[PDB]
């Protein structure tokens, strides 16, 4: 007969379900234990925020089998435009129940119109308000609720734990995770809901706020019932872009929810959320490829920036092999930041554009295929929030616009970033097509995607969980694992968070996930937690499960310390990863959870670890890991003490070295590494190993694992960048082993003799060991050394080749395409006066050769391995790439030789031999090996801004100089507020972005790139665009750049119209002549532009293209003419010995001696006599200007208003500085010559000019007591709050004497009284110390 | 600490 309910049953449970609605009455387990569903007649369906209560005629039921039932719900509301038919299936399997919405029929629409058009009357949201799928009563024994919300704050737990009492009153209380326990059963609710709600702490959106569980209380007899329901689901959601265009986008997935009923799953004698959590893992969503996370021991970033190609793909593969040797083959995860376009923050959002200067898609695939053999996973950094005009994806529709209709501007660095319209990008199918472009290039070789900045709201004011879910789906659909930037971001699909794994970022409030519930469930699936960083406290003070601590050695934020990188892996990452090979089963006595933070019912046990924190983890093979805290009191030394046991045997003990690098610990471990570096399956008994580490060093005794108990000895190896070294046989006595270790030195333990990991250095690079990673042995096995001098592999960080004396280092070139053009470049730092060379030969015949003398330019590339902060020698690095261009012979025989000619004793450093296919053919030579012509349109640059090299205007930086790319009309002058062209000719140019008012060199040529012969004449020309007048100048110097040894020619404005520059150059006596671009002290004309228009306008920029350097015919001279010119120059300046500086006399004497050597050499010719004469003319012109500058500094000091005007009208530089850095303005302000101060400033003297002590002319004027000069300086734009080297401002100097009216004019102009010097003294403290009570009276 | 082109201390 007719019954109102049915029974669904499994071997583990029976469930009663209502026929009139998809509700459960109760779950009965085989043991007889019961869990309630929804005891009340609740038949509510919410659609588009409208509640519709269903009647008996609105629902039809069908029992499909003993494990499945189907419901058809008629959901109608004429007033609110709702007429739907919802199909719901209820399935049961084991102890799990699933409730899925399998079909949604809309009787008010024909679906979504083509192109994601607006579906009118669309079912946007759907829910079952107070569905109470699982419920607990106040009348039940130990009725509890446990919830988790998102917390990125180390001091604020994301958990809540409370007893369900009669006073419990909740209504749609939203949680990421929710668990109810009562009467011996526990259950959690899982939903695929994209709803965003209540959170504890998160600095961003981007799926941080995803709450999927709704808790509600109802009255059930005289008891209070707490029921769990799903949060609402999105179906056909209507969204709006930044232009006001509306779209309807289909569901990411159909609505799904589930429960899993647990008993005492961990057999600890109690039933709580932890039991429900073990069961929950069977129903919960698992991030795509989360199964490989325990294998990723070595995370790091390989960095590329600004056309430099600091880390080409094949170099990254070599670093993978170096890390594999040092970790004995542990798994790696390499994030390629700058894989595309010109590097990092270039070419966004063109995901398919693989950096051609890195080796393109071919070398990227070789790196990924070969790297996989070593357990290395690769992934790329992408941006879906900011774009650049150069990117082919850049269009008007892609542009995010504000309410006013203007551009939503991002950051300006290399170029101006513009915000992407995130809603358009999703709804138009644009982002998905760009990811498809990348998928076509990488195939199935790439492991992950790294999504930067998602959640910071630069793509739109939403970037919700619904948006993040669609984003994660298009990425996962391409076989890629999801990773993101922010600690809290993408809770549903992310396996890694940069601001979680890199603990140095953003402080204690913006870290990884601070939840015991979340980390209990997912610790083994993600690197999204809080690791050790004592500084942050709370969760960051010695977490028992550890947490990933990420370091880098390949240029990310200038990180290059390989030793520190490896030390870090062993300090924190090996144990964190070991722990991730097990799943949490029990977690008692958590000190972070208290009654005060809403965790009164938190899991406690005074019979477990003395009432202190303990975590029990288990694997699928019944292996047990137990992690214990020494003390639960933070003021106790034992709070940081941790014991790890593997199957009851101690494998780790002690305090870890502070994650913040502040204090070293004492922790030692002997960890069993049982898994392969691939799918993490168990290795064979032969291949089983243990990793040993002793922080302080010394001797420790350990019990070996059970399978090792009957061995008589073990094989112990020390791990290095060369692999396994210093083999030791260690005795095993009673299944115990004694190990002697050096402090912070890795060791690997085997049962027997272990084989060396096979490594073939520099695969695909046409040479073996291009980076010199093969040790001293590389110079015997791979490279061949010849000569009387020495060849050595030097450097304990990034190994280089170091040559001394007459020595040649050669190697045969393999896999070259016959007849094809190649560029071969190599990093070179020559400290010797003797030539350092690179030569390509084919059977004793030179194909191409290049050489350098002493290196004259320090390396300022932050992302580069050998920048001037890395110390190649004597606290500096002059590493710069030296090129040879050749055609591969039909013969097939080619060899590279790196050599040193001198017997100097001084060193030459070589590194990274790069042979690459390249079409550059712009260098022509004379009959003798010298330069005839060099042309460059920058269309075929293998790497960097060659023949130029980046200078030190920003120090060691991610330099705002790169090769700009054409994408018309967006890169052209006229688009938006853009007044300058990015490109002048062809597709590429050299762009300088906003490096104005630096008063120093921006970039320069170097003799290894373009050699100017001594006395020879050259015509240099180029096409340019400059934002304002005299903001950039052509600089011409000899040797290492020094301020006040360079010839400067200010470039006029060429904004939107290409200018042409041309000048003549005479090669200096030492052959070290160069030309470059100099940033003057002159302020740019912003033409009334405001905000971002100042940077996007191009007023502060410099673009250079179509460089032409050609040797020119000079007027021929006889020996007589040259000898007479010697006499002329000697007649002029021989007497001037005392007048000029000692550095100027040696420069004059050097040039004069070298010119006379050319003249008087036996068998000298007309060319030698012409060169000698031209050197003397350039010497004359130099000495003339030097004399005028010295005379200007003497006229400004002595008080000669007439002479100052005369000298300035003739040629004397207004910004000339003496030995201590005093400009004529400094000397005029000090001595008290108001007229001279006015004259110099009228001409264009630098008012903010610093001497060696950091004193500006205002400091000098304030100290002396020159009111008149103080006022005129401030009027011209002098820095009122300018501080010297001791941090002394002009206000302090005026207070020192009692210059009352100077203090008045300073304070009027905005002098800050709060300014403290290095000794913490204000102007107030300096006045009281000198006995000036009248000055102290003011403030 | 020196301040000027002469021999002035501060
Ligand atoms: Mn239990
Ligand atoms: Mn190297
Ligand atoms: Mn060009
Ligand atoms: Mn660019």
């Amino acid at each position: 007969s007719m019954v109102a309910c049915e029974t669904l049953k499994t071997k583990k449970m029976e469930v009663q379900i209502k026929k009139n609605f998809p509700s459960v009455l109760q779950y009965t387990m085989t043991d007889g234990k019961v869990m309630y569903g929804q005891s009340k007649d609740v038949r509510t369906v919410e659609i588009n925020g409208t509640n519709i209560e269903l009647g008996d005629d609105d629902v039809t039921f069908k029992k499909v089998s003993d494990t499945e039932a189907t419901y058809t719900l008629k959901v109608k509301d004429e007033a609110k435009k709702i007429d739907a038919v919802i199909t719901v299936q209820i399935t049961v399997k084991a102890n799990q129940l699933h409730l899925n919405v399998t079909k949604i029929k809309n009787n008010l629409s024909e679906g979504i119109p083509e192109g994601n058009g607006v579906e009118e009357n669309a079912i946007q949201t759907l829910s079952f308000p107070n569905q109470s799928l699982v419920s607990v009563r106040s009348s039940q024994e130990n009725a509890q609720f446990t919830g988790a919300r998102m917390s990125s704050n180390t001091q604020k737990p994301g958990d809540t734990n409370f007893a369900v009492t009669e006073d419990t009153n909740v209504t749609d209380s939203d949680y990421t995770y929710g668990f109810i326990s009562g009467a011996g059963l526990s259950a959690g609710l899982w939903s695929n809901s994209e709803h965003d709600g209540t959170y504890v702490a998160a600095p961003v959106r981007g799926g941080s706020q995803n709450t999927r569980v709704y808790a509600t209380t109802q009255q059930t007899g005289d008891a209070t019932s707490l029921g769990l329901a799903s949060a609402p689901w999105y179906y056909h959601r209507t969204v709006t872009d930044s232009k006001g265009k509306k779209y309807t986008v289909a569901e990411t997935a159909l609505p799904q929810m589930a429960v899993a009923i647990a008993g005492d799953e961990n057999e600890d004698g109690a039933v709580n959320w932890q039991d429900g959590a073990i069961a929950y893992r069977d129903i919960m969503n698992n991030p795509y490829k989360s199964e490989e996370v325990p294998e990723l021991v070595a995370w790091r970033i390989a960095m590329n920036f600004g056309s430099q190609a600091q880390n080409p793909f094949l170099t990254t593969l070599d670093n993978v092999k170096k890390v594999a040797l040092n970790t004995d083959g542990l798994g790696q995860s390499v994030l390629l930041k700058g894989y595309g376009n010109e590097g990092h923050d270039s070419g966004h959002p063109d995901y398919g554009d693989i950096g051609q200067r890195l080796g393109g898609a071919d070398d990227m695939n070789t790196m990924m295929e070969e790297g996989s053999k070593y357990g290395a996973r690769f992934g790329v950094h992408v941006n879906a929030s900011e774009m650049y005009p150069e990117a082919k994806a850049f269009s008007e529709d892609m542009v995010r616009r504000n309410s006013a209709g203007g551009l939503s501007y991002g950051w300006n660095w290399l170029d101006q970033g513009v915000g992407i319209d995130g809603i358009y990008d999703l709804a138009s199918g644009s982002r998905v097509s760009r990811f498809a472009d990348l998928s076509k290039e990488v195939g199935d070789n790439m492991d992950f995607i790294y999504l930067d900045v998602w959640g910071n709201l630069t793509s739109s004011g939403s970037e919700d969980s619904w948006e993040t879910r669609k984003m994660s789906k298009m990425i996962n659909d391409n076989g890629w694992r999801m990773t993101t930037e922010w600690g809290s971001g993408n809770e549903y699909d992310s396996t890694f968070q940069h601001w979680a794994a890199d603990l140095t970022y953003g402080g204690y409030t913006s870290k990884g996930e601070n939840s015991e519930v979340m980390r209990f469930l997912r610790n083994h699936q993600k690197d999204s937690w809080v690791g050790d960083y004592p500084q942050y406290g709370g969760a960051a003070n010695a977490p028992l499960l550890g947490g990933y601590n990420m370091k880098d050695f390949e240029g990310w934020q200038g990180r290059n310390d390989y030793a520190a990188y490896i030390k870090n892996l062993y300090t924190h990452d090996v144990s964190t990863k070991f722990i991730q090979h097990f799943k949490v089963t029990r977690w008692v006595n958590n000190p972070l959870l208290t009654a005060d933070n809403g965790n009164a019912a938190a899991v406690s046990d005074p019979n477990t670890n003395n009432g202190n924190e303990q975590i029990t983890l288990k694997d699928s093979n019944g292996n047990v890991v137990v992690v214990s805290r020494g003390s639960n009191d933070t003021s106790s030394a034992a709070y940081r003490q941790r014991t790890i046991t593997f199957n009851g045997v101690k494998v780790a003990s002690g305090v870890v070295s502070a994650g913040d690098g502040s204090a070293t610990g004492d922790e030692s471990y002997l960890l069993p590494w049982m898994w392969d570096s691939f799918t993490g399956k168990l290795v064979k008994d032969s291949e089983q190993k243990l990793y040993h580490w002793n922080t302080k060093g010394g001797t420790t005794t350990w019990t070996l694992p059970d399978s090792w108990k009957n061995l008589s000895s073990v094989k112990v190896y020390q791990l290095t960048d060369q692999g396994k070294t210093n083999e030791q046989t260690v005795a095993v006595s009673g299944g115990k082993v004694t190990l002697t270790a050096d402090a912070e030195t890795p060791y690997v333990v085997y049962k027997g003799e272990a084989k060396q990991i096979q490594v073939n250095w520099s695969e695909g690079m046409h040479v073996v060991d291009a980076g010199f990673n093969g040790g001293s042995n590389t110079l015997t096995d791979n490279w061949t050394v010849s000569g009387s001098g020495k060849a050595e592999v030097e450097g304990d960080n990034n190994a280089m080749l170091r040559l001394t004396g007459k020595v040649d280092v050669s190697q045969r070139l393999t896999d070259l395409k016959a007849g094809q053009k190649y560029a071969l470049y190599v990093g070179v730092d020559n400290r010797s006066t003797g030539d350092a060379s690179v030569t390509v030969t084919s059977g004793g015949k030179v194909l191409a050769t290049n050489s350098t003398g002493k290196s004259i330019a320090k390396n300022y590339i932050k992302a580069y391995g050998h920048n001037t902060n890395s110390n190649t020698e004597n606290g500096s690095s002059y590493f710069q790439n030296m090129y040879v261009f050749f055609t591969a012979p039909e013969n097939g025989d080619a060899t590279v030789t790196l050599s040193h000619k001198s017997t100097d004793g001084a060193h030459t450093y070589f590194d990274d031999v790069r042979i690459v296919e390249n079409q550059y053919s712009g260098i022509t030579y004379e009959k003798d090996g010298t330069l005839k012509s060099l042309t460059n349109g920058f269309e075929n640059n293998a790497q960097g801004i060659w023949p130029f090299v980046v200078s030190g205007s920003e120090g060691v930086e991610d330099n705002r100089i790169h090769l700009s790319e054409l994408h018309a009309p967006f890169t052209r002058a006229g688009w938006d507020v853009k007044k300058m062209d990015d490109v002048l000719d062809g597709t590429w140019s050299v762009k300088v972005n906003g490096l104005t008012q630096k008063g120093t060199l921006v970039y320069q040529t170097i003799p290894q790139n373009v050699k100017f012969e001594a006395g020879a004449k050259y015509k240099v020309s180029f096409d340019y665009q400059s934002g304002s007048d005299d903001i950039y100048a052509i600089a011409v110097g000899q040797g290492e750049y020094s301020a006040g040894s360079v010839k400067l020619t200010n470039l006029k404005k060429a904004l939107g119209e290409t200018g042409k520059a041309e000048f003549e150059l005479t090669g200096g006596v030492n052959g070290d002549s160069w030309f470059g671009i100099y940033s003057t002290a002159t302020a740019p004309d912003l033409q009334g532009s405001t905000g971002n228009a100042q940077d996007f306008g191009g007023y502060k920029d410099f673009v250079l293209d179509n460089l032409k350097i050609e040797r020119i015919e000079s007027q021929t001279r006889t020996k007589a003419e040259a000898q007479d010119k010697v006499k002329e120059i000697r007649g002029k300046y021989d007497s001037k010995r005392a007048e000029l500086s000692d550095a100027a006399w040696q420069q004059y004497q050097d040039t004069l001696v070298k010119a006379r050597v050319l003249i008087n050499k036996n068998g000298a010719t007309a060319e030698d006599f012409t060169k000698a004469y031209d050197i003397l003319v350039a010497l004359d012109e130099y000495m003339k200007l030097k004399d005028l500058d010295r005379k200007l500094l003497e006229a400004a000091r002595a008080g000669q208003d007439d002479e100052v005007r005369i000298l300035l009208a003739n040629g004397a530089d207004v910004n000339t500085a003496d030995e201590t850095g005093f400009t004529p303005l400094h000397l005029a302000a000090w001595e008290g010559h108001l007229g001279i101060v006015e004259v110099l400033l009228k001409n264009g003297a630098d008012v903010n000019a610093n001497d060696e002590r950091g004193h500006t002319p205002l400091h000098l004027a304030a100290y002396t007591g020159h009111l008149e000069i103080v006022e005129v300086l401030l009027k011209n734009g002098a820095g009122v709050n300018a501080t010297d080297v001791i941090g002394t401002a002009p206000l302090h100097l005026a207070a020192m004497w009692g210059h009352l009216e100077i203090v008045e004019v300073l304070l009027k102009n905005g002098a800050d009284v709060n300014i403290q010097d290095c000794f913490g003294k204000t102007a107030f403290d300096i006045s009281i110390d000198n006995g000036n009570e009248d000055l102290a009276e003011i403030l | 600490i020196h301040i000027g082109p002469g021999r002035a201390f501060y």
